[PDB]
């Protein structure tokens, strides 16, 4: 029983980051975007937002000095700028279109941005796996109003709280197997006490 | 014997004055790495860029700090929750401004204080005891876990996870409030029971069982010397300390059973400490605090404002604030 | 002597009105008729010596040019601001609600 | 030395009074009303939307 | 304070009409205002664009004119920009794009009514909360 | 394991001590001065 | 032969700007009656070098080599603009757009970081007269511009800027402004740049030329606390050009 | 008057360092068995 | 008692309640530093310990 | 395991009643302290050198920018008596929140 | 960087495997009791 | 004069460690 | 930085009397009998 509890534990631990992060075997379309997606998605709508209104979102600076809506990746890749920035391994159908072989394309966010991208990626904004346990939708600051809670967030939630029960378990069943093997899961023998014949530490 | 039997006894030795064993093979080794990364880089690290947006933030001794404000700081934004060894580095001075010490500290302290709960299971199993120690030192492990690991899993970065020193840990508090609002949340409110509990259990214990040694000792010596280590008679008498505690309260509020009763001093703070952890655990995927934020309406559909809105306003003070330069859309989505 | 330059123009009449050459593009929503349509046109082709020349924009509608008559007197222009006018700040300033 | 008594007027001439820092506060904003608390003035953090500024 | 008929009473159109909701019909344009608008339009802001908000006076300076229930009605049929330049049906929910938008689908004319009551008597409410952002909570 | 032989008590009478301490302090009155400079 | 994201996606390619082979020695011809645009350049560079500030004035400072800590992500790339034919022959490239700055962080020996905005914003470079053809003797050189290394918003850490933020030291409520008055009052920089565009390898048949680039500027300010430093950038430089 | 900002720790130290050690000599000797 | 006592009145004690509570800690936080100050230090140890 | 141990049971509870005991006596007395307003609100010498350096910062720092923002967004709905209005345009807050 | 790299994963495949032959190496029947 | 009075501390603190684990008073059953 | 220049004979002193106090009791105890 023990062997199995470490086994589902495990189990647990990987469903979690499953349904977090992969959206292939957890369509976005069913379980509402990832975490990363929907970050990804907020840089994506006020891109197109600003560039209709005339920015060159290419060459604009932000305020740190890092571009507004484009950035480099340590390794170069161009990615959407700001906090995002930690989430631009990211990969989604709405958003590779616009993906060439260096990052995020310049000329195909110019000229090629879709409407249906725009409305997925609006969509996806606005339904970021972020709420409250009484399923008040939004940052913890939010008003009442909508409500959502992700099913990713449920996923995920509830499925770390089992696995790390379940290694509570596996610790409990296997140190109790270990010594009822052994015959001393019921307490020292006072007669036979191990550590009565053992020289001293000091 | 041959030299791998030797080795293995003395590995496994119940004579050494620390024990070492194979969950210790492990932990010695991470944790003098960390250990020792942690010092050195808490005296001497230069800033850190921790939110990706080339502001380094000053974390060491020699650059400004005090012990109060002093910190080893989180790994940069930019890597999000990317593996930077120090061979990820053209250099040490890249590794440093990126936060290099941050995840090798983290990542030796983790696995070390792993095996130092394992290690916990294997001396108890050398010695003849019940294995359970291990299980109650699960809690604050469990809680290492969620600042240093599952919070930057779930935000996508080790940027957010907790800083390595005093002022750092209080700046991670006030953030997750304004993020989660977790002083709502009922796995932190449990946290707190737990750690009040254990607090007020630990007086209670230590009040009763003093309260009710057995005189063996003089008015001008210490009451401590009437023990001594290894003798086989109890010290204190339990039917005494029931008799009081039973009068203070009820009889039957009372525990007359000692294994019953340091059952309950185990679990009682070791389970509130669980909860404590799978609270940051599972606000690491953003199901937060109860929002009851313009939960009471007036008849006409006035606000009539409670205790949880001025809380939303504190909280929202702290949500502007925190990382001024670092978002450029509207929402802070992690 | 050091000087704040964005409260120091705060005190022009870009304190007073919308400035064709240093305004945020949002501020062309306070009047009927101007955004988004002629208020990128308005900072695509900032600068301007005065008020009247932004009628010179090249393809205005007839119609649009009565929306921009109507409003003249909701806009100035003033020196551009460097502080005012880099980052793409024009076309998001980096406020919101 | 005292400085004297500082009394603040806009450009159409109103007195205006500067809100006082209650002990709490170990920093507080600056900000103008008229005698019947009115905000007339202030010193602005945000820049891009600012209505009250001395300046104007 | 009480939601009276006075409260309940908006703009009909841009000619001076009044129409006076009943309660049920502030519920129903509270209930349907959530079920298809607030994921983007909660309190009364926008946030997928903060420039443009709700609140009336907003509403007032739209072209066509939004700030009475018949431009609310044709903006939830046939949504434009602000200047009225430009239809935006392929990104903005309406019933000429509930194809792509299918919480549409099953918006009746009644239903629309509701919604444009419910955008028209919230501020009333609210005041300033209405489309004010954090700033207001 | 065997006690070391070569272990011997210590001590210092009171007359010592006002010597020594008077030696101290002295010496720091003497001193201070340019300590401080 | 053709490479994807998925080739290329944490290799450090990414910064790399395309090269050309060893036997593109050619020429290409420009047709006075054509227009011409630059539809993508590039520029990697592989140096970053600070002038020391020295205490004599009699001494003549020096460039000296920096450590690069803020990773492979200073290149910039996908930069468009006019290729103006004048009526002396001459070529003018006219940046119009593209990602055309990147924030660099350089670190000195002994500790000193120096952050700086390498950059070509608003880059006009010219070549010498009667450029009937770009060969491997062609030269670009030009002026561009370089803002303040942040921008307006930005807040230091006690909260002060310049389009937002505190006014004044908060933390010090009741001390002499006077000497706090240049960490106070925020300035935004703007200076001018140089850059010379050395043409190594041209391929006649594509229009795509590559060579050496070397850039003076100076480095960040933050935003008028203290004096920049003069950098000096080198690097190699791609482009494409075509007919418009 | 600008003296020398050690010069109070150094003169303290000074004092305090054999000074203790003395006490603690004479005082381990008073407690010796007579 | 001693707190409010100090302050300007009674309002500044803390009220009675779950979430009450909750706001006096982040009261404490924004106005008084309160996690800086070393004896509330010496307090967390003492619980926690 | 840890290197000490307890081996006096008298001394092991006594320890128990002494921790929690003195924290919270501890504890009390800081709040006697802020009674008075007499804070640990800051490190003077950090204060002074971020004065000076806008490039100098800390946790420290950090965390006064977020008391900051908890004393400007609260007190308004948290001190009634003292009918503040606060115009938002001097609400301290970061870029886009 | 590379012979770092190479480095540490000589030590960390070391005690990996001490670790992995140590536990193989009859743990259950190192107890002060029934060995089996 | 700070850093080295925090790492002095520090230091004092870890060699207490020290003594009292391999030099601490031996437990021994009465 | 510009710190307390009494912060370091109060740390100083902070440490050196209790201890020297307790170590003063400890070899004295250690010399008894
Ligand atoms: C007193 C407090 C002390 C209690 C001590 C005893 C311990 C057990 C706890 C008792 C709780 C009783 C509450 C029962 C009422 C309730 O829950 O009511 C809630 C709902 C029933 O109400 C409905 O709840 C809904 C919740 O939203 C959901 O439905 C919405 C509308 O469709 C949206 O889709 C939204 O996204 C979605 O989340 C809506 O609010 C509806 O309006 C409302 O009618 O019950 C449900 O869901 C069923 C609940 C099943 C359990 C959920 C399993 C996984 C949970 C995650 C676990 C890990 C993390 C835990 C952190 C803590
Ligand atoms: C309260 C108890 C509880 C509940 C209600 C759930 C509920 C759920 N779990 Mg969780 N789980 C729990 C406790 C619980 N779990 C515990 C204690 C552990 C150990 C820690 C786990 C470990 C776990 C993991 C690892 C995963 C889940 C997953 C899930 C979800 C899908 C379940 C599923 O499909 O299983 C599978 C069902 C079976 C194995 C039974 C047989 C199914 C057959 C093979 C299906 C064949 C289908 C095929 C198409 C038929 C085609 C025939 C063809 C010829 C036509 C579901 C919401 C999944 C999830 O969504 O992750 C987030 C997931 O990956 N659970
Ligand atoms: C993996 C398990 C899992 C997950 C992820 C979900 C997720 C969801 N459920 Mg489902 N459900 C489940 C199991 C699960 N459920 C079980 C076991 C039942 C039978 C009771 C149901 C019956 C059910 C109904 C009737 C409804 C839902 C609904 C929902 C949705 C809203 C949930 C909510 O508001 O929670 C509220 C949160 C709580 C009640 C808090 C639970 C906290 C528990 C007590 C903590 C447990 C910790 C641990 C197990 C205890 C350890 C003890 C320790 C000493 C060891 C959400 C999608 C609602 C919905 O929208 O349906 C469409 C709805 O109406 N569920
Ligand atoms: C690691 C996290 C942590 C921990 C462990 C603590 C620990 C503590 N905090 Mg700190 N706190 C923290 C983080 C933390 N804090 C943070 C981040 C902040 C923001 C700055 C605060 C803000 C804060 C404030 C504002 C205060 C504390 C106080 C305390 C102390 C409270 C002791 C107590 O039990 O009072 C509980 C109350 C009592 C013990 C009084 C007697 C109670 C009687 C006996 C109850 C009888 C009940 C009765 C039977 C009826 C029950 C009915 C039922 C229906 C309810 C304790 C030292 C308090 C303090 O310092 O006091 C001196 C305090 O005022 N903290
Ligand atoms: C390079 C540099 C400078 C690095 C430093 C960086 C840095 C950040 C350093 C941190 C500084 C630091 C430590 C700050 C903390 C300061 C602080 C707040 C101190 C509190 C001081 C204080 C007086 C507080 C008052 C409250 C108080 C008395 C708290 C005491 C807490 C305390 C010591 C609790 C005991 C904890 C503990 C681990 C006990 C172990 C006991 C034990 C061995 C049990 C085992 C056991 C159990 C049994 O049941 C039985 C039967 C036996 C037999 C047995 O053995
Ligand atoms: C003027 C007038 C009218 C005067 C009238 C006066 C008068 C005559 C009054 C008569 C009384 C009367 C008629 C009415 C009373 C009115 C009334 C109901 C008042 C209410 C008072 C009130 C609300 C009290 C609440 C307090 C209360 C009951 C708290 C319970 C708390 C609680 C959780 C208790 C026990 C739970 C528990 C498991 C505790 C264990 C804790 C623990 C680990 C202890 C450690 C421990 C325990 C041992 O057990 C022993 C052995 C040892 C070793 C040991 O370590
Ligand atoms: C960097 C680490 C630094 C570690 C700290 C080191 C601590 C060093 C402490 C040294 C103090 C020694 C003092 C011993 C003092 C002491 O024990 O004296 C008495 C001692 C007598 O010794 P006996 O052989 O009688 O032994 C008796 C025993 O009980 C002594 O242990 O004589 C000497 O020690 C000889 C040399 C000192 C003679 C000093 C006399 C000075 C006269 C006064 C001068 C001042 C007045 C001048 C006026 C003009
Ligand atoms: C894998 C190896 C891990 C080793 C890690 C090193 C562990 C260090 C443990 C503490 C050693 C010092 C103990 C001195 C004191 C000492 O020697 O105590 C020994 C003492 C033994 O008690 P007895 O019951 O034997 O004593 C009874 C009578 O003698 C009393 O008069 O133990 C305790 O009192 C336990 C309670 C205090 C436990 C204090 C824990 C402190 C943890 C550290 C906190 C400060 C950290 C500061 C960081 C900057
Ligand atoms: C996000 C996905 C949205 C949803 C869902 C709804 N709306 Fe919306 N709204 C959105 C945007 C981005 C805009 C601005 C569009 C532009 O470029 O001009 C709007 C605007 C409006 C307006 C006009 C506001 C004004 O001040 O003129 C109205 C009246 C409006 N939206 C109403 C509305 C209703 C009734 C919705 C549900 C049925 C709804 N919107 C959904 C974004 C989104
Ligand atoms: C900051 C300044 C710090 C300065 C610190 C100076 C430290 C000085 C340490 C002095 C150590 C004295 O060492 C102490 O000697 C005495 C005798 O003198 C020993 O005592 C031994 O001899 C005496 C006398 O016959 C016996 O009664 C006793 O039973 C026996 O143990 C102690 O076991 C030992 O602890
Ligand atoms: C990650 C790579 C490792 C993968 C290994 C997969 C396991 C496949 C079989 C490996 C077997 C290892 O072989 C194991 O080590 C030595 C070799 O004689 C033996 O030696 C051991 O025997 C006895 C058992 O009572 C011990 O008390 C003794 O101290 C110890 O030396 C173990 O009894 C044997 O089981
Ligand atoms: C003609 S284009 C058309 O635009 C409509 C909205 O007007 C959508 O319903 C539709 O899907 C889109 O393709
Ligand atoms: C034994 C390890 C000692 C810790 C070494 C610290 C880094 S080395 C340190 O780096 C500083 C910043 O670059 C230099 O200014 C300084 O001259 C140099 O000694
Ligand atoms: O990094 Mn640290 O803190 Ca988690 O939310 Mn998003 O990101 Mn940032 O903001 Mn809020
Ligand atoms: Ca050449
Ligand atoms: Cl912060
Ligand atoms: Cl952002």
């Amino acid at each position: 029983l023990s062997y199995s509890l470490g086994a589902l534990s495990m189990m647990g631990f990987i469903a979690t980051c499953f349904v977090w992060f992969n959206n292939t075997v957890y369509p976005s379309e069913f379980y509402g975007p990832t975490g990363p997606e929907a970050s990804q998605a907020q840089a994506m709508t006020f891109l197109i937002r600003d560039q209709k209104l005339g920015a060159n979102v290419g060459s604009a600076q932000g305020p740190t000095g890092l571009g507004k809506y484009l950035m480099r990746s340590p390794t170069g890749e161009i990615i959407f700028g700001g906090e995002t920035m930690r989430f631009w391994d990211f990969r989604g159908p709405w958003l590779e279109p616009l993906r060439g072989p260096n990052g995020l394309d310049l000329n195909k966010i110019k000229n090629d941005i879709q409407p249906w991208q725009e409305r997925r990626a609006a969509e996806y904004m606005t339904h970021a796996p972020l709420g409250s346990l009484n399923s008040v939708g939004g940052v913890a600051t939010e008003i009442n109003s909508v409500n959502f809670v992700s099913p990713r967030s449920w996923l995920a939630t509830s499925h770390f709280v089992l696995a790390f029960f379940f290694l509570v378990g596996h610790l409990w069943h296997a140190g109790r197997a270990r010594a009822a093997a052994a015959g001393f899961e019921k307490g020292i023998d006072r007669e036979s006490e191990p550590v009565l014949s053992m020289p001293s530490l000091d | 014997a041959n030299l791998w039997e030797r080795f293995c006894n003395w590995v496994t030795s119940t004579d050494n004055r620390l024990y070492v064993g194979w969950f210790g093979v492990i932990m010695i080794p991470t944790l003098l790495a960390a250990t020792i990364c942690f010092v050195i880089a808490f005296i001497a690290a230069p800033p850190v860029d921790i939110d990706g947006i080339r502001e380094p933030v000053s974390g060491s001794l020699l650059y400004g700090n005090n012990i109060i404000t002093g910190a080893v700081v989180p790994s940069s934004n930019a890597i999000g929750l990317h593996f930077y060894p120090i061979w990820e580095a053209a250099s040490l001075d890249e590794w440093l401004y990126n936060g290099g010490p941050y995840q090798l500290i983290i990542f030796h302290f983790l696995l070390g204080a792993s095996c130092y709960m394992g290690r916990q299971w294997e001396l108890s199993y050398r010695l003849g005891m019940r294995p359970w120690i291990c299980v109650a030192y699960s809690a604050p492990l469990a809680s290492a876990f969620a600042v240093f690991l599952i919070y930057p899993i779930g935000q996508g970065s080790f940027s957010d996870g907790m800083p390595l020193g005093i002022s750092g840990t209080f700046n991670f508090m006030i953030v997750f409030q304004a993020e989660h609002n977790i002083l709502m949340h009922p796995f932190h409110q449990l946290g707190v029971a737990g750690v009040f509990g254990g607090a007020l259990f630990c007086a209670m214990h230590g009040s009763l069982v003093t309260s009710s040694l057995i005189r063996e000792t003089t008015e001008t010596e210490s009451a401590n010397y009437g023990y001594k280590f290894g003798q086989e008679e109890e010290t204190y008498n339990i039917v005494a300390a029931h008799g009081y505690f039973g009068r203070l309260i009820f009889q039957y509020a009372s525990f007359n059973n000692s294994r019953s009763l340091h059952f309950f001093l185990a679990a009682w703070p070791v389970v509130g400490v669980w909860f404590a952890a799978l609270g940051i655990s599972t606000m690491a995927f953003n199901l937060n605090g109860f929002n009851f934020n313009h939960s009471v309406i007036d008849a006409k559909g006035n606000v009539i404002n409670t205790w949880a809105d001025i809380i939303n306003r504190a909280n929202l003070g702290m949500e502007v604030m925190h990382e001024r330069n670092a978002h450029n859309f509207p929402l802070d989505l992690a | 002597e050091l000087v704040n330059v964005v409260d120091e123009k705060l005190g022009t009449a870009y304190g007073e009105k919308i400035d064709l050459n240093n305004t945020n593009i949002a501020a062309f929503i306070q009047y009927r008729g101007l955004y988004p349509t002629l208020a990128k046109l308005i900072v695509k082709n900032a600068p301007y010596e005065s008020v009247e020349d932004v009628l010179n924009i090249p393809g205005l509608t007839e119609r649009q040019k009565q929306i921009l008559r109507e409003n003249l007197e909701h806009f100035t222009v003033t020196e551009v601001e460097t502080a005012l006018v880099e980052g793409g700040d024009r076309y998001n300033n980096g406020l919101y609600k | 030395a005292w400085k004297g008594h500082a009394v603040f007027r806009n450009k159409e001439g109103e007195e205006l009074f500067v809100r006082r820092m209650p002990a709490f506060f170990e920093s507080f904003p600056v900000i103008l009303t008229d005698k019947n608390g009115v905000v007339k003035a202030d010193i602005p953090f945000r820049r891009a939307e600012s209505k009250y500024s001395f300046e104007q | 304070a009480e939601l009276t008929p006075e409260v309940l009473t908006v703009p009909l159109n841009s000619e001076g009409k009044t129409i006076t909701l009943t309660e049920k019909q502030y519920l129903e344009g509270k209930r349907l205002f959530q079920y298809a608008c607030a994921s983007c339009h909660v309190g009364g802001i926008t946030k997928t664009n903060p420039s443009l908000d709700l609140r009336t006076e907003t509403l007032a300076l739209a072209t066509p004119p939004r700030d009475n229930i018949e431009g609310l009605v044709d903006y939830m049929k046939n949504p434009t920009t602000y200047d009225g330049e430009q239809e935006i049906a392929e990104v903005h929910p309406s019933l000429r794009s509930a194809d792509i938008f299918p919480k549409m689908r099953n918006l009746t004319e009644k239903d629309l009514v509701a919604i444009a009551g419910h955008i028209l008597v919230e501020p009333k409410i609210l005041g300033d909360k209405w489309g004010g952002g954090k700033v207001y909570y | 394991m065997e006690p070391n032989p070569n272990r011997q008590p210590v001590e210092l009478n009171r007359t010592s001590l006002y010597l020594g301490l008077l030696l101290i302090l002295v010496l720091a009155l003497l001193f201070s001065s340019y300590f401080f400079n | 032969q053709t490479l994807t994201y998925d080739d290329i996606v944490g290799t450090g390619l990414a910064n790399k700007c395309p090269t050309l082979d060893d036997t593109a020695r050619g020429a290409y011809p420009i047709d006075s009656s054509q227009t011409y645009r630059i539809a993508r350049l590039c520029l990697q560079p592989t140096t970053f070098l600070v002038k020391e500030e020295p205490k004599n004035k009699r001494q003549e400072a020096e460039f000296v080599p920096t450590k690069l800590v803020t990773r492979e992500t200073t290149s910039l790339d996908q930069i468009q603009g006019e290729l103006k034919v004048n009526s002396d022959g001459s070529l003018t490239f006219v940046e119009e757009d593209g990602i055309d700055f990147q924030p660099v962080t350089v670190q000195m020996a002994g500790g000193e970081r120096i952050p700086l905005l390498f950059t070509v914003k608003n880059l006009v470079a010219s070549t010498q007269p009667n450029v009937t053809s770009i060969t491997t003797s062609t030269d670009f050189k030009g002026e561009f511009n370089v803002p303040s290394y942040r921008t307006a918003n930005f807040l230091d850490p006690k909260g002060r800027g310049l389009a937002s933020g505190y006014d004044s030291a908060i933390a010090l409520p009741q001390a002499k402004e006077e000497e706090l008055a240049r960490a106070n009052v925020k300035r935004f920089s703007l200076t001018k740049g140089q850059i010379s565009l050395n043409v190594a390898k041209v391929d006649g048949r594509t229009g795509e030329i590559a060579g050496t680039f070397e850039s003076e500027q100076l480095s960040d300010d933050d935003m008028g606390a203290h004096e920049p430093h003069e950098v000096k950038i080198q690097g190699v430089f791609y482009a494409s050009i075509e007919p418009a | 008057m600008e003296v020398n900002q050690l010069g109070l720790i150094a003169t303290a130290l000074f004092v305090l360092v054999p000074s203790v050690f003395l006490i603690i000599l004479y005082v381990q000797t008073e407690s010796q068995q007579k | 008692l001693i707190y409010p006592l100090g302050q300007s009145s009674w309002f500044f004690a803390p009220s009675f309640g779950v979430a009450a509570i909750f706001r006096f800690l982040l009261f404490f936080q924004g106005f008084h530093n309160w996690t800086l100050n070393p004896f509330h230090m010496m307090g967390v140890a003492g619980v926690l310990g | 395991i840890f290197g000490i141990a307890f081996s006096n049971k008298r001394w092991l509870h006594f320890f128990m009643l002494f921790v929690p005991v003195t924290g919270l006596w501890m504890s009390a007395i800081g709040v006697v302290g802020l009674a008075l307003n007499l804070r640990s609100y800051d490190f003077i010498s950090q204060e002074i050198r971020a004065a000076e350096d806008p490039e100098f910062e800390t946790f420290y720092t950090k965390n006064l920018l977020l008391n900051e923002g908890i004393r400007a967004w609260m007190a308004p709905q948290d001190q009634p008596h003292e009918n503040f209005v606060f115009p938002e345009e001097v609400l301290p807050r970061g870029n886009a929140l | 960087m590379e012979t770092l790299k190479i480095t540490v994963y000589i030590v960390v495949t070391f005690f990996v495997l001490l670790f992995v032959f140590g536990f193989l190496s009859g743990d259950p029947a190192r107890n002060p009791k029934r060995k089996d | 004069m700070e850093t080295i009075t925090y790492v002095f501390i520090f230091a004092c603190i870890i060699a207490l460690f020290f003594f009292a684990i391999f030099f601490r008073e031996p437990p021994r059953i009465t």
